[PDB]
């Protein structure tokens, strides 16, 4: 599994 | 290094066209498997709320066609979220983007194998955001997916969401409703 929470997805944007 | 996603996802777009067949309006926009490529797509494509009536976006696992007939969806169903016509300017894009992040970021725990993809239908009578799963009889798994969806999108109890088989004599009741 590879899991990204919303906070992380954001900082990539 | 781009951050790899657990799997490949394809974005599809359907433009409403009363001229041609449904299946011919469906175009695969791109396939991606990193967070960075997801954003490059999302940042440059039109907001859901901006679409013309009858248009849809689909985000499905690569190799799953976003149709009822596909072997991955044939025995499946969807959690359906109706977006009030009046509240769509504040909820439509938020709901859609939160659902995309929840799916690509694998936020559905040990149930991620059951998720096929997400759909937004932009309509005059009211928009719909849906999450498609592969097995309509897996009640425990489906309920759980729904609880997480509700949470991610912050859908209040005043606005039930329902899980139904993909649509003879009788109107089919939903299998699950939250709040029940
Ligand atoms: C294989 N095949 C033809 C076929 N296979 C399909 O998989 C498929 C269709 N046709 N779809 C067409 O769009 C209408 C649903 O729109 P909607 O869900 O936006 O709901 P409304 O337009 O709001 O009533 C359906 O009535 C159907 O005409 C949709 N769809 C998924």
């Amino acid at each position: 599994r590879i899991i990204y929470d919303r906070k992380f997805l954001m900082e990539c944007r | 290094m781009r951050h790899p996603l657990q799997c490949h996802w394809a974005l599809w777009y359907l433009k409403a066209d009363r001229s041609k067949d449904w299946e011919d309006c469906l175009k695969q926009v791109a396939v991606f498997d990193t967070v960075e490529d997801f954003w490059s797509l999302y940042n440059h494509i039109q907001a859901a709320s901006g679409l013309t009536w009858g248009s849809d976006y689909y985000l499905f696992k690569e190799g799953i066609k976003p149709m009822w007939e596909d072997e991955n969806n044939v025995k499946g169903g969807r959690w359906l979220v109706v977006v009030d016509k009046q509240k769509r300017a504040q909820l439509l894009d938020h709901y859609w983007l939160e659902l995309l992040m929840a799916i690509i970021g694998e936020q559905f725990e040990d149930n991620g194998e059951y998720i096929c993809g997400a759909v937004v239908n932009v309509r005059q009578k009211g928009d719909k955001v849906s999450l498609w799963t592969r097995d309509s009889l897996k009640d425990d798994v489906n309920l759980r997916i729904g609880q997480i969806l509700k949470a991610k999108l912050e859908i209040p109890d005043t606005e039930p969401i329902r899980y139904e088989v993909h649509k003879t004599g009788s109107m089919v009741k939903p299998r699950i409703v939250i709040p029940s």
